[PDB]
């Protein structure tokens, strides 16, 4: 309890993620609401344990880093969420039962199966 | 040799064994010194590193009202749009400092060490320049009488002003040259360029033209103020639909960010001033889209019209090209250029390009007859049709 | 020849083994290199440190002082900071600045943004050359305008003209003009970049033209090129009404393209091979000769030319006895070279709809019948024939 408060304060904190990994021993990180920053690697993480667009988490004015959050962020991810793929079904829809079989041929079948 | 040839092989990965020492000495990547000049810099440059030199923040200068508390202060505007009141470093005066005149201050501590230039902010202008260019005298037809009516204008006041004040003539302002695409408004314009041996900036007005309305009327202002100021200055502006549209609006759309800076344009040329003595060229698309106050004497003296070049010029441009060119000279080039129908400039040239190229495909230290009318019937036949001309004159 | 190798080789040799030889060396020696040497490396990996924001380069400024515009929202007018070169430091490239007092700490980086992967487009086509049969008078005008020069500029800029640049492919669409620029493209060996001439023309504002100046600068750099501009017809045709740039935006993206090709810029080696519908719906200001010595306008293919691009085809797909090639190209009119790839490919398609891999005289003759009418249809001209 009593490391604890001693722990507690810091600087504070920052949260980028690595656009880019270099050969440098150099990390690319953008912090998220300010700009691009290149930071020499910490002890914990660096170059050949990290990928790239792998959120990273930054201890304040050294942006040294810390652990490794395991999820992984793009803008795309974020994207497909707010527009929501639809709950509806073929079946529910039906009536169409003439249509779902002729957009399946060209929509679905080359992106399942590009081979045959 | 065979020893020599190894080496060839060699050298490459030698240079990326040793490339951490390589760019520490010599230049980038890891250590960035060059060791030539930031080596001869070194004793100045330790002056800079112990002030707070560095930051040294982009400014402008609104006011340099002075108040207390630390007596030498100045009220900065900065590039990005929010005031900060700063202090005096000493190392200049409060004199150096002026009302609108750009200035350098800190941000870790406000305060101006050295005025930063005035008036350079864009870079996106500059992306374009080449000062002096031409593809070669030879291809424009010499001189043409186009040629020769563009520096009596252009050429002579920039040469010797003197003349000028001593027959007591009032020095010209603007030449405004027109016609569709590849009459060669520009190409006529570089080769006066290159003659009088006057500094010269030519810009594209679509660089002029960048992000919202106002910014690209900022950097029109600016660069032209910037040249007039300058002492024997001419300035070719390269093809402007884009500072140089339409006026008007209808409440579905609006010519406006094009017309701010059309208008910004015109109005710095002559000025509210008497005029300079430095010249403005204008190139236009249309003459269809001007407004009177660009065609006003002195900031338009006379109109010159390079469009389809005359009966003269069409054989210049052929026989001057097919001098430089290794071709027989059996064929008559003015018969060539005669068959030609209605010919834009760039349509003349087109034929001889297209009738050395059969010549340079055989690879002979001349041409042949074949080459040339095989180019030539095709020139009379299609690329006439398909010119700029035809669509563009009826409208003009 | 073999003698100018060894001259190459001289310089190169000298300029490894030196830079190895004097780093280590001289700090041991005397006083040389030594204390200084030192101090350089030791200054800019201390004042570097961490965090180093990165900026842009905007201009250099003759007095050791830069304009350098930071990402952190800041522009700075720096100051150089000692045992740095001003004049290392490229317009092209972004420079690393140290995050606490500004100044140019160095280049490590010379970053990279989305835009520059929109020129550059590599291909490796199915199609390729010697996949083409027939129309082979098209290709040999194409190559003396595109290939001769771009191989060999040196007569051809020395004998007085500009070279001749490019190639204007039209005429009835479909011949096979997209196969003809990757396929010559190939043989030449050119960097082949691919922009569609209606994504310069997009909603940002001003973003238009500057876009068309780095397809340009580009292209320059990488050196033997040739950019294929796809359907470029489409500015012309097009007033959108769709983008907030509106008409200005047209205006202004049409007279840089020209600009940045000959212009007064008058780059070399950079070839456009321009794929248009036709180029009498194309835009006026565009269109000119003299930028583009040759045009090239394809007849309507015929029956003969055709039999080449099928046996390739067949060739490609499952072999039978069961594939009639002959029945089909004779059915239909003198009409392009697509169709023979479009009863190929809708041939397959059709295929997986039965539940068969198998791709027979039936699949065809169901698919002569989609693909004639979509292109053009020979119902309608049989009455005016």
């Amino acid at each position: 309890l009593r490391e604890e408060l001693q722990l507690l304060q810091e600087q504070g904190s920052y949260v980028g993620e690595v656009v880019r990994a270099m050969d440098k021993k150099k990390v690319l990180v953008k912090v998220h609401p300010e700009g691009k920053f290149v930071v020499d690697v910490d002890k914990n993480i660096d170059i050949n344990d990290v990928t790239p667009n792998c959120r990273v988490a930054l201890r304040n004015d050294s942006y040294t880093l810390h652990k490794i959050l395991p999820n992984k962020v793009d803008p795309l991810v974020s994207l497909m969420m707010v527009e929501k793929v639809p709950d509806s079904t073929y079946e529910m829809i039906g009536g169409l039962d003439k249509q779902i079989k002729e957009i399946k041929e060209v929509i679905e079948l080359p992106v399942k199966h590009p081979e045959l | 040799q065979s020893t020599y040839s190894r080496q060839i092989k060699q050298v490459e990965d030698d240079i990326q064994q040793l490339l951490k020492k390589i760019n520490e000495l010599t230049g980038i990547k890891e250590s960035d010194t060059g060791l030539a000049p930031p080596a001869l810099w070194d004793l100045a440059a330790d002056k800079q590193t112990l002030q707070s030199e560095q930051p040294l923040q982009v400014a402008r200068c609104t006011k340099i009202i002075n108040a207390d508390s630390e007596d030498p202060k100045y009220i900065i505007n900065v590039k990005q749009f929010a005031k900060f009141v700063v202090d005096l470093s000493d190392q200049v005066a409060p004199t150096d400092i002026e009302e609108g005149m750009r200035v350098g201050v800190d941000r870790n501590k406000y305060q101006i060490h050295i005025p930063l230039p005035p008036k350079i902010d864009p870079t996106v202008t500059m992306m374009q320049v080449e000062e002096k260019p031409d593809v070669t005298y030879s291809d424009v037809g010499g001189c043409k009488e186009q040629i020769e009516k563009l520096r009596e204008v252009v050429e002579t006041p920039l040469l010797h002003p003197e003349r000028f004040v001593n027959l007591g003539i009032e020095p010209p302002k603007g030449v405004l040259l027109f016609g569709p695409p590849g009459t060669g408004k520009t190409l006529c314009a570089r080769a006066v360029a290159n003659r009088t041996d006057a500094c010269f900036i030519p810009v594209i007005g679509s660089e002029l033209v960048q992000k919202y309305v106002g910014e690209g009327a900022r950097m029109v202002r600016e660069l032209f103020e910037m040249a007039r100021t300058k002492k024997a200055c001419l300035i070719f502006f390269d093809e402007i639909d884009a500072i140089g549209g339409a006026r008007f609006d209808d409440g579905a759309g609006g010519d406006n960010e094009v017309q701010r800076t059309m208008l910004e344009l015109i109005n710095q040329l002559d000025g509210f001033d008497p005029r300079g003595n430095i010249k403005v060229l204008m190139a236009t698309n249309r003459p269809d889209t001007l407004d009177p106050a660009l065609m006003r004497p002195g900031r338009l003296d006379r109109k010159i019209e390079f469009s389809l070049p005359d009966l003269e010029g069409r054989t210049h441009i052929f026989k001057i090209h097919a001098r430089s060119m290794s071709v027989e000279r059996d064929i008559r080039f003015e018969l060539l250029a005669r068959l030609c129908p209605n010919s834009t400039g760039a349509e003349i040239r087109s034929v001889c390009t297209e009738a050395g190229m059969f010549a340079i495909r055989a690879r002979r230290k001349i041409a042949t007859e074949k080459d040339f009318l095989e180019a030539v019937n095709k020139v009379i036949k299609s690329y006439a049709k398909f010119s700029a001309t035809p669509r563009y004159m009826t409208y003009n | 020849t073999q003698c100018r190798l060894k001259l190459l080789k001289l310089e190169r040799i000298k300029d490894y083994l030196l830079m190895e030889e004097e780093f280590i060396r001289n700090q041991e020696q005397m006083k040389p290199l030594e204390e200084k040497q030192e101090e350089e490396r030791s200054k800019v990996d201390d004042l570097r440190g961490t965090p180093m924001s990165v900026g842009t380069l905007e201009e250099i400024i003759d007095d050791n002082h830069a304009i350098v515009s930071t990402s952190v929202g800041s522009e700075h007018y720096v100051s150089i900071l000692s045992f740095v070169d001003k004049d290392l430091l490229e317009p092209g490239c972004s420079v690393l600045l140290n995050h606490k007092v500004h100044a140019v700490i160095g280049v490590l980086m010379d970053d990279t943004d989305p835009l520059v992967t929109v020129m550059k487009v590599e291909k490796a086509p199915q199609e390729t050359y010697a996949d083409i049969g027939g129309l082979d008078n098209q290709i040999q005008e194409i190559k003396e305008s595109v290939e001769l020069p771009l191989t060999h500029p040196e007569y051809y800029e020395e004998m007085g003209i500009k070279p001749p640049k490019g190639v204007i492919l039209y005429g009835p669409p479909g011949t096979g003009k997209t196969l003809l620029a990757k396929a010559v493209a190939n043989q030449t060996s050119a960097t082949f970049l691919r922009v569609v001439g209606s994504e310069l023309i997009q909603k940002y504002l001003g973003d238009g033209p500057k876009l068309v100046r780095e397809l340009f600068r580009v292209a320059e750099e990488h050196a033997p090129s040739i950019v294929f501009i796809d359907e470029i017809d489409a500015i012309g045709t097009k007033r959108y009404d769709s983008n907030s740039g509106g008409e200005r935006e047209i205006q202004r993206t049409m007279l840089e393209l020209l600009n940045q090709l000959d212009g007064f810029d008058s780059r070399g080696d950079v070839k456009v091979i321009m794929a248009t519908n036709r180029i009498e719906t194309l835009d006026p200001a565009l269109i000119r000769p003299g930028r583009i010595d040759r045009k090239i306008e394809f007849p309507l293919p015929d029956e003969k030319t055709k039999k080449r691009i099928f046996q390739i085809h067949t060739s490609r797909m499952t072999l039978a006895d069961d594939v009639t090639l002959d029945d089909l190209i004779m059915a239909k009119d003198d009409l392009s070279g697509a169709d023979i790839k479009a009863i190929c490919t809708e041939a397959g398609l059709m295929a997986l709809r039965e539940r068969r891999m198998k791709v027979t005289n039936e699949d065809f003759k169901k698919s002569k019948e989609n693909v004639l009418y979509k292109k053009q249809e020979g119902t309608p001209e049989g009455l005016y024939l």
